[PDB]
């Protein structure tokens, strides 16, 4: 039997599923350490490795991009457990090591084979606390070129009145997501600032690993994949609307929490979003 | 709990090592060079050191 995550839950995708809206014909890039493409509970359409010395994207030597796909888009059947967007079109752009790391080259070259390649979402559950001017343009690129483009906020927790939202969340034109956990309180080490942007599931959150399992990690990598599962959600159900229109709509409905320091416009709300008129509730 | 290690910026990785495993004899670490982007799980057992191009610390060591 399958299983669906708290998580998958908390956003209110289910009654996205209901309706008979599940990502289809969505494309959505996993720029991340490759996807174990072996996985049962996984489908991946497609990808590219740009990181030299690991050619192939559908190994996954970390397991890092395989929990952060499953929650994007694992299948709905009946095993292991029910992503967000269960029908999205799924790549691996592979641009981490085994290791977990990555030059800013690798990520700047996965983004543009995702735009060259007519992807709708990019998810990067990846960052560091420096940008560069090559990064912001790989990221403003796709923005201006119609791809959602989201992000983790960084696991750096606070730091007094200074913002700790790592780059790539961090440029205006990326969706910046912190980490709640079930009872929708922030997690400790959730990155804070005027950046933050949404806050969805990142504590405890089940998914796939590679060599056919399913385990519990957390971070705020947890959480960017259910933001840009919704969006592909939000796109199958209004395969015209834009990147700007799917972006307003999460942000205009959100469940709002606490300071927008800490959980930005508070937790998204994916049933909301991709009704036509939107407010938070 | 001690949890990051501002003091170490500037010192050689091999003293960043020594003094973590004191306060933490299970630590994972793992060494990368400052400036490249990493995966955003928060791992507990987890200590990344990030260093320069001399082997220095280069960023304040934290758990995750
Ligand atoms: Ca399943
Ligand atoms: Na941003």
């Amino acid at each position: 039997a399958q299983s669906v995550p708290y998580g998958v839950s908390q956003i209110k995708a289910p009654a996205l599923h209901s309706q008979g809206y599940t990502g289809s014909n969505v494309k959505v890039a996993v720029i991340d350490s490759g996807i174990d493409s072996s996985h049962p509970d996984l489908k991946v359409a497609g990808g590219a490795s740009m990181v030299p010395s690991e050619t192939n994207p559908f190994q996954d030597n970390n397991s890092h991009g395989t929990h952060v796909a499953g929650t994007v888009a694992a299948l709905n059947n009946s095993i292991g457990v029910l992503g967000v967007a269960p029908s999205a079109s799924l790549y691996a752009v592979k641009v981490l090591g085994a290791d977990g790391s990555g030059q800013y080259s690798w990520i700047i070259n996965g983004i543009e084979w995702a735009i060259a390649n007519n992807m709708d979402v990019i998810n990067m559950s990846l960052g560091g606390p420096s940008g560069s001017a090559a990064l912001k343009a790989a990221v403003d690129k796709a923005v201006a070129s119609g791809v959602v483009v989201v992000a983790a906020a960084g696991n750096e927790g606070t730091s007094g009145s200074s913002s700790t939202v790592g780059y790539p969340g961090k440029y205006p034109s990326v969706i910046a997501v912190g980490a709640v956990d079930s009872s929708n309180q922030r997690a400790s080490f959730s990155s804070v600032g005027p950046e933050l942007d949404v806050m969805a599931p990142g504590v405890s959150i089940q998914s796939t690993l590679p060599g056919n399992k399913y385990g519990a990690y957390n971070g705020t990598s947890m959480a960017s994949p259910h933001v840009a599962g919704a969006a592909a959600l939000i796109l199958s159900k209004h395969p015209n609307w834009t990147n700007t229109q799917v972006r307003s709509s999460l942000e205009n409905t959100t469940t709002k929490l606490g300071d927008s320091f800490y959980y930005g416009k508070g937790l998204i709300n994916v049933q909301a979003a991709a009704q036509h008129h939107h407010h938070h509730h | 709990m001690k949890t990051e290690w501002p003091e170490l910026v500037g010192k050689s990785v091999e003293e960043a090592k020594k003094v973590i495993l004191q306060d933490k004899p299970a630590a994972q670490i793992i060494v990368l060079p400052v400036g490249t982007i990493v995966a955003m799980e928060y791992r507990i057992d987890r200590v990344r050191l990030f260093v320069d191009r001399l082997d220095n610390i280069a960023q304040v060591p934290r758990v995750g």
